[PDB]
């Protein structure tokens, strides 16, 4: 899920409704986001849109958010106070588990969010044995044809750096390709088995 | 002015036969398996050495106060 | 069809193909740059006729002598020489041109 | 942190070893708790991040107190095998008992740990100096004497009892972790794993049930601060204009080795950087410790002071490749300025903050600034990858022999003692071959006890 | 000459690295309730990947129970 | 609007946002990876 | 594509009130007064009626059998 | 206890410790004993604890330190910047930094992009500002075109004409008659007319239509005074000692200039230190350069990996690059070199020479599919067969 | 005494021996896997494999 | 250049002609070729814009169109060459005698997806770029024709909604008729450890009531090829005999 201010993420947990905290005015959040990404990302526009959405939904008409001529922040803050809420956009909530109000006032608003086409149902992929390519006799490529994941040379260097020789040989021979050949030690050439 | 007074240049000295053989025995190495120093190196000129000789270098590394590095002279 | 569809694309074997716009250098433009590697000054033009492109350049090397580069020419020819090849052989004509 | 992963769409692969020897290698060599200390610099790589540090600060800050139910629930949630609560720290009105955050946090530390240092929250060096003097005069101070001089900027632990200071990125954050670094070395990997799990869960519970948020009013500066910032900006702009006027009549002093134009540019940039720093100086001083954004920034959990001074006070100069913006029309960046204008505003100086909004010219200059960072990362990744591949192919097959020497596969000796002291950087005490001070101090406190 | 050169060539594409069996790939999500040395695995992946195990005198009953569970119950 | 250059090279001069781009090319809508700065989109005021 | 039956957050049924709101707001009556008349106090419900767009009417023209 | 007893105890049972460790332990024990009275048993226990920590901190045999060092250098390289600072600040000279500097050092470029030297004055002129300026004047070098306020290629009479600037004179205490004297000493049959902030040159060949400009530039480019290659110089104070930074580089000549402290002068060109001071000084310079470059970016990297890289590069008595024309190119294994770059050329060259690959490395063994000789791949095991259960 | 490489190698050899049919030298809880059986034998000190060092 | 400008504004010559002069080199450039990128601007004459209030009224009432404004000499297109000689003011209230043109709408310098972000000047540029890029990946009722479309892949959001805070450009461009998202009641709070490092937490009841519920489409294709020599494929139930 991603907002239009560049903030993106994945669903980490699905919470039952009675566990979610509720504002003392009767609002239950549809979504909860971490307050930690906001200062680093420096997306103040999302914080302004949060106020603007609730102001629009409370006054009954949409709010213009044009680039350089949209409704200023100070107008929205005063209008929110006019409607009976606090100008900071902070409301008192009660904890959904212990049933008692949180110590700090919580910023809550309405934000436009978009569902992206990167769904886990299309990304999950696992290969037990699968088929193999004709030439190199190695696992195929891609989810569509039961392919195997690429084990890059950087991974091999990581394995070497850990010193795991037997893990490396296991990953590199049995799982991908291995065979037995006849070698004539007299001349080194590969012998023929009839 | 000699290069040995510079802070970047450690102290070089020539190993005679006895310590050369002892060093070669303690690491179980032939003379060809040592780090090489050119006969055209300024330190080789200043100290005075011939090809096939072994130079002991006392380094002043930060990890260990004194560390001994050995190089074989080659033209 | 959807009335909101803007059009402006092609349908080839049932697939929708759209041609993006390439951003080229303006044709028949004399652009001057510094060849500091060989300490020269170069002017470049891209002459177009019937789609064909020809990169023609005139340069001044360290010697102060002008040389002209022409497509399908192995080494740059003398500027006065190639101008002479186009008639206008009079030296005063060169100086006035 | 070891995986450099964030949950914004990242995908990570999983492999299953198929043979018993491979499983044994993975189990013994590659366990996560084995690699708490990074081999690059001998410091922790696994540690608390973001909410862990923030919750630790909330728990261990001065004035924090908790009730019976909160203490029991948080201890049960953390997984601590406690069966009897300690003595209450203070009694609330109506007779309710209260427990301080220090007492609760002390139940996770090993019973005999002792350490003291200075954290990132140090702001009044006299307070820390007094505590250092008290500890130095006698290596075992009286706890009831330390608690009178307790200050959030100086962490001090006595026999597992946290007596002063507050949790910070220096406590168990990966870069500056000390408690975790001491535990992993003095008690083995398993105790460190247990400690890490318990502290993470405890801090998560604290931050969940205390409430932690940021809002649009976190950058609401008072009017006097805005007036001061505008004064600073106007003074800087006037200085730049005076410099340009002096330059235009040949009265400027040419700085050594530089062209006159370059001297003018360098002086202008110095003035503008000084102006932005001066604005940030008051922007920081007017936002106190009670602001959640300031808490997030000062403790090192997320962000830094530059983000705050950009959001609240001033964006400052925008530049590409270390020089002011010049890639526009002839003699001007945008057609909305007169040609030949060298003023600060006309070359990229943005006087607004993200909160107050950017005028279109400032917005265009900011986009110009951001594009350089985007392309810089894009090219730098490939260049670093190629250089690392060359290094890997160069140094792949070197190893430590049984005699201690590092030898090429052809038998050539590269080093007669690995690292010239023989100490593995991962096992080193932060680069140092051995930490003499820590050993002496811990031995003395052990025996003097 | 083309087969033996490049990132997709033999030496760097099929010798120094290759595609492997018994591997899975999916997105990650946070979970603070598990220990640092543990990873949460989907039940769909767990029933697809297998770990060959030999029958011994100390694990016969568990393997027998799993064989009885078949390839559809989770511990099968 | 797509530049015909090679993506792999740095091309620091070509990927930069020129001052004349005002009102002719969007300053923000650009790809993320190696195509950053080489693929661009016309602004709304643009006319060809 | 059609008006949802209940508000996503609280669950109050607001599926029947969309057409009434649209008609009254078109007639000229103040949208906030219309919403308050309908009994939608919490703004979670008011958002659902204010931001909804009717899109069933322009997809009905294409049929698949 | 007495300090002599402590010193004897440290060398008695802590004899295995590195020298810096034995000295640091003595210093710390001496410092602590006066503040807190230490007993004999406490000293013995402290020494035993230090020895135990050193024993448990040693490297495990079979550790693949090379790959770890390569990764510990490569990984921070994704965090460094490219644009550096590009600021002058009067007292500083612009030089390449960040990732390009590291690439330059590792590749051991023959001539760096921004050569720079740090010149330390001898005890004389070291602390005096004016005397340091005089020494810089001795070091600093210039040509004729720099001194020119303006230049006139007069064509009516075909004479070179130069307009002279007072500031270029006063930068060094140089005066016009000195410039004229060097002009007359370094060339013959040229006018070199002496005029107030003006000089005219008109030999017989330049007097005609063909040989004015070409000889004019040759005259214009001549140096009258100063060390060759040192374009600029800047003086600033570090601590209580003044030092000199220079544009360009000529390490050979600076060590002979009077007033310079030759025991402490450095240059950022590795191939100069190698030729002037030897291979070990080049190794130390490489280590210091890498340490400073990575430190300026705020990144923390342990010195040991840098020591490994430096020792690997400075191994054959020269300063080889890390790459195709260096350490990788010196590898004996054919397959190890082939897998890196230019595979076909290496394969055909090996076919010509009849080279033999002994599969002694890691890459070749991985290619074959047999255990590598690192980590657990070098351990050998034995057991006594008649095992009876208990 | 033991390097972690030696410990890993010894445990890997013991686990493979146990899986191939070698008897366990110590009593183990039922249902355990051969790798855990080898690890148990190890920390209990009953190891019949020794390491060669030059 | 003044003579040509007068004819171009009056209507004597085509509007595609652009003229600029360079004083230093004494050169005059006339451009009439194909492929130049231009922007419209209001002509400012003697410190007074040529656009008047009654012109705006006529445009609003539908009496006067944009092409008429072009032909009336009120608005002209400027390419890069001609803009070198211009001096454009940003806002009507900052126009003076020096200015030669007036900006129509500064907010329109952004691209089409970039116009979606509300209050874009309050975000850092990289974040705006990420948002503009991601705006092209979200689900929604892309086209009303989707049911009979034969695209390889497709999506359909069940309950798309109009953004409550939006730019007036999006209504003009027709985006509001085809929205691609929904309005969420969002609370900024560290609810647990399950939302750290940019993870988000969502309510179960709202999901069960039809929040962000979507449908995925995929089209398969099968040809009954006719080979050389008369052999051909056939649609049928495969008999057990066939290999
Ligand atoms: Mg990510
Ligand atoms: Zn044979
Ligand atoms: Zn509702």
């Amino acid at each position: 899920f991603a907002s239009r201010h560049g903030q993106k993420g994945v669903i980490g947990l699905i919470v039952p409704q009675e566990d979610m905290p509720w504002t003392e005015s009767g609002i239950v959040p549809d979504l909860i986001v971490n307050p930690h990404g906001i200062p680093s990302r420096m997306t103040v526009g999302q914080l302004i849109e949060a106020i603007g959405g609730k102001v629009a939904s409370l006054k009954g008409r949409r709010v213009d958010g044009t680039a350089f001529i949209g409704e200023p922040e100070e107008k929205l803050r005063k209008e929110l106070e006019e409607l009976g809420f606090k100008h900071t956009g902070r409301e008192i909530m009660y904890d959904g588990i212990t049933g008692k109000r949180l110590e700090a006032d919580i910023f809550i608003g309405v934000i436009y969010y978009q569902r992206l086409h990167h769904m886990v149902a299309d990304k999950i992929h696992a290969r037990s044995r699968g088929p193999v390519q004709v030439l190199t006799k190695q696992p195929t490529e891609g989810r569509a044809r039961e392919g195997g994941l690429r084990f890059g040379e950087m991974e091999r260097d990581v394995l070497v750096g850990h010193g795991a020789a037997m893990l490396l040989i296991e990953r590199l021979l049995e799982e991908s390709d291995k065979t037995e050949v006849w070698v004539c030690e007299n001349c080194g050439h590969i012998a023929l088995e009839d | 002015f000699s290069i040995f007074d510079h802070v970047l240049v450690p102290e070089h000295r020539v190993l005679s036969e006895e310590e050369k053989k002892a060093l070669l025995e303690k690491y179980k190495i032939t003379l060809a398996q040592l780090p090489q120093i050119k006969a055209s190196d300024p330190a080789v000129k200043a100290l005075g050495a011939k090809p096939g000789d072994v130079i002991e270098i006392k380094r002043k590394s930060p990890t260990a106060g004194v560390y001994y590095y050995y190089r074989v002279v080659v033209e | 069809e959807d009335p909101k569809d803007p059009g402006g694309y092609f349908i080839i074997n049932g697939s929708e193909r759209v041609i993006v716009s390439i951003e080229d250098i303006a044709p028949n433009r004399t652009l001057v740059e510094k060849d500091e590697r060989q300490e020269k000054y170069i002017a470049k033009v891209f002459s177009y006729r019937h789609g064909y492109r020809a990169l023609v350049a005139v340069e001044r090397r360290k010697d102060g002598i002008l040389y002209v580069d022409i497509p399908n020419v192995p080494k740059p020819v003398k500027f006065v020489y190639v101008m002479r090849a186009l008639g206008l052989e009079r030296d005063k004509d060169i100086v006035e041109a | 942190p070891p995986y450099n992963a964030d949950f914004d769409g990242d995908e990570m692969n999983l492999h299953v070893p198929q043979t018993e020897e491979a499983q044994a290698e993975a189990r013994i060599l590659m366990e996560v708790q084995n690699h708490i200390i990074s081999p690059r610099y001998g410091g922790p790589i696994i540690g608390g991040i973001q909410d862990h540090i923030s919750g630790g600060y909330l728990l261990t800050r001065e004035g924090a107190y908790f009730t019976r139910d909160e203490v029991e629930q948080m201890l049960m949630f953390a997984g601590v095998d406690i069966t009897e609560l300690p003595e209450p720290d203070k009694y609330d009105e109506n007779g309710n008992p209260l427990w301080s955050g220090k007492t609760i946090f002390s139940l996770l530390l090993p019973e005999d740990l002792t350490v003291w240092y200075r954290n990132k929250l140090c702001d009044e060096p006299e307070r820390c100096e007094a505590l250092e003097k008290l500890i130095e005069e006698k290596l075992m101070p009286d706890p009831e004497e330390v608690r009178k001089l307790a200050y959030d900027g100086f962490v001090y632990i006595q026999n597992g009892k946290l007596l002063s200071g507050a949790i910070d990125k220096k406590a168990y954050g990966r870069e500056d972790g000390i408690i975790l670094d001491l535990i992993v070395r003095e008690y083995g990997v398993e105790r460190a794993r247990q400690f890490l799990d318990q502290v993470t869960k405890l801090t998560i519970w604290v931050i969940t049930h205390k409430g932690f948020t940021t809002g649009i009013d976190d950058e609401d500066l008072p009017e006097e601060a805005r007036d001061r910032i505008r004064e600073i900006i106007r003074e800087a702009e006037e200085r730049v204009n005076k410099l340009i006027e002096a330059y235009k009549r040949g009265e400027l002093e040419p700085l050594p080795g530089k062209s006159l134009e370059d001297t003018l540019e360098s002086l202008i940039m110095a003035v503008l950087a000084e102006a932005r720093d001066n604005a940030g100086a008051v922007a920081e001083k007017y936002l106190g410790m009670d602001n959640h954004t300031v808490i997030m920034a000062k403790t090192g959990a997320r962000g830094k002071i530059l983000n705050i001074t950009q959001m609240a006070a001033l964006l400052g100069q925008q530049s590409i490749r270390g020089k002011r913006l010049y890639r526009g029309f002839r003699g001007r960046v945008l057609s909305h300025f007169k040609p030949g204008d060298l003023g600060a505003r006309a070359k990229g100086f943005v006087v607004n903050s993200y909160k107050s909004g950017l005028t279109p010219q400032e917005y265009f200059f900011h986009a110009m600034g951001g594009r350089e960072g985007l392309v810089d990362t894009a090219v730098r990744t490939a260049q670093s990858g190629y250089m690392q591949r060359r290094l890997i192919n160069a140094l792949q097959d070197l190893k430590v022999e049984y005699d201690g020497t590092v030898r090429s596969p052809e038998g050539i000796i590269v080093q007669f003692k690995y690292g010239e002291d023989g100490v593995d950087p991962m096992k080193s005490w932060r680069g140092k071959t051995v930490d003499v001070d820590r050993i002496i101090v811990r031995t003395l406190l052990k025996m003097r006890g | 000459a083309q087969r033996l050169k490049g990132k997709e060539g033999r030496f760097r594409g099929n010798l120094s690295g290759k595609r492997v069996n018994f591997s899975a790939r999916t997105v990650i999500s946070p979970d603070p309730m598990i220990s640092i040395n543990e990873v949460g695995v989907p039940v769909e992946v767990a029933m697809e990947l297998t770990v060959p195990e030999k029958v011994t005198e100390f694990n016969i009953e568990r393997l027998r129970k799993m064989v009885l569970n078949g390839p559809d119950k989770y511990p099968g | 609007v797509t530049s015909p250059l090679d993506r792999e090279q740095p091309h620091f001069e070509a990927r930069d946002l020129h001052g004349t781009h005002w009102g002719r090319i969007c300053p923000t809508e650009t790809p993320e990876g190696p195509n950053c700065g080489l693929v661009k989109n016309l602004a709304l005021m643009a006319q060809i | 594509m059609i008006v949802p039956v209940r508000c996503f957050t609280c669950g109050k049924v607001i599926g029947d009130k969309y057409y009434e709101f649209k008609r009254r707001v078109e007639a000229g009556e103040d949208p906030e007064k219309v919403l308050d008349d309908l009994g939608l106090e919490r703004y979670c419900c008011r958002r659902m009626l204010l931001s909804h767009v009717e899109l069933i009417d322009d997809i009905m023209h294409y049929r698949v059998y | 206890v007495s300090l002599s007893t402590i010193k004897s105890l440290i060398e008695k049972k802590g004899a295995n410790l590195p020298e810096n460790v034995k000295s640091e332990l003595y210093e710390k024990l001496k410092k602590y004993n006066e503040k807190y009275k230490l007993t004999k048993a406490e000293i013995e226990a402290i020494i035993d604890d230090v020895v135990k920590e050193y024993e448990r901190a040693l490297v495990e045999p079979g550790e693949p330190v090379g790959t770890v060092a390569a990764q510990s250098i490569g990984e921070p390289s994704t965090q460094m910047t490219l644009n550096t600072f590009h600021y002058a600040g009067v007292a500083e000279i612009n030089v390449t930094l960040g990732l390009p500097r590291i690439i330059e050092i590792v590749d051991a470029r023959k001539n760096p992009s921004t050569p720079m030297m740090t010149v330390y004055l001898d005890e004389e002129h070291r602390y005096d500002r004016a005397k340091a300026e005089e020494v810089a004047r001795r070091i600093e070098g210039t040509t004729l075109e720099n001194l020119a306020r303006s230049t006139t290629l007069d064509l009516i009479n075909f004479e070179f004409i130069v307009e002279i600037d007072p500031e270029r004179l006063e930068r060094s205490g140089l005066t016009m008659e000195k410039v004229v004297k060097k002009l007359e000493s370094s060339f013959k049959s040229a006018e070199f007319e002496v005029d107030g902030y003006t000089l005219i040159v008109r030999p017989k060949k330049a007097d005609k239509i063909s040989d004015l400009r070409r000889f004019a530039e040759k005259i214009k480019k001549h140096r009258l005074k100063g060390l060759s290659g040192v374009g600029k110089t800047i003086v600033r104070k570090e601590g209580d000692e003044y030092v000199i930074y220079t544009e360009g580089s000529n390490f050979k000549q600076v060590l002979k200039v009077p007033g310079v402290d030759p025991t402490r002068t450095r240059t950022n060109n590795i191939h100069e230190i190698a030729e002037v001071l030897g291979i070990e000084a080049a190794r130390n310079a490489i280590i210091d350069e890498i340490v400073s470059t990575m430190q300026e970016q705020g990144l923390e990297v342990d010195i040991r990996h840098i020591m490994l890289v430096a020792d690997m590069m400075t191994l054959d008595g020269i300063v080889r690059p890390i790459g195709r024309h260096g350490v990788v190119g010196e590898k004996s294994s054919v397959l190890a070199r082939a897998a890196f770059e230019i595979t076909v050329q290496h394969l055909f060259e090996a076919a010509e020479k009849g080279e033999v690959d002994n599969l002694n490395g890691v890459i070749e063994n991985v290619l074959i599919g047999q255990p590598v000789p690192v980590g657990t791949g070098m351990v050998k095991l034995t057991m006594k067969l008649p095992l009876r259960p208990q | 005494k033991y390097t972690r490489f030696e410990k890993a190698r010894i445990i890997g050899a013991r686990a493979l021996q146990i899986s191939m049919g070698a008897p366990v030298l110590i009593d183990v809880p039922p249902g355990i896997t051969p790798l855990e059986a080898a690890i148990l034998e190890f920390e209990k000190g009953v190891i019949p494999i020794t390491v060669i060092r030059p | 250049v003044q003579r040509i400008r007068q004819d171009r504004r009056s209507g004597k010559i085509s509007d595609v002609i652009n003229v600029a002069y360079y004083e230093d080199v004494k050169e005059v450039y006339v451009n009439s070729d194909d492929g130049r990128v231009r922007r419209p601007l209001i002509i400012v004459e003697n410190g007074v814009p040529k656009l008047t209030k009654e012109h705006v009224q006529a445009v609003k009432e539908g009496r006067l169109k944009w092409s008429d404004l072009i032909k009336m000499g009120i608005i002209e297109y400027l390419d890069a060459e001609e803009e070198e000689n211009a001096y454009v003011a940003m806002w009507p209230w900052e126009v003076t005698e020096e200015h030669t043109h007036l900006e129509l709408m500064p907010a329109a310098i952004l691209g089409l997806p970039a116009s979606l972000v509300p209050y874009p000047e309050h975000n850092a540029a990289p974040r705006n770029t990420y948002g503009a890029g991601m705006a092209k990946q979200s689900l929604g009722l892309g086209w009303a024709n989707f049911r009979i479309r034969v695209d390889t892949r497709g999506h359909l959001l069940h309950y798309p909604q109009i953004p409550l805070v939006n730019s007036r450009i999006m209504k003009a461009v027709g985006y509001e008729d085809r929205p691609a998202g929904q309005n969420f009641v969002v609370a900024v709070l560290a609810y647990q450890g399950y939302n750290m490092e940019d993870a988000i937490i969502i309510n179960k009841a709202s999901i069960e009531r039809g929040l962000a519920r979507s449908t995925f489409f995929r089209t398969y294709e099968a040809e009954e090829k006719k080979y050389l020599g008369g052999q051909t494929d056939k649609f049928e139930i495969p008999d057990p005999t066939v290999r």
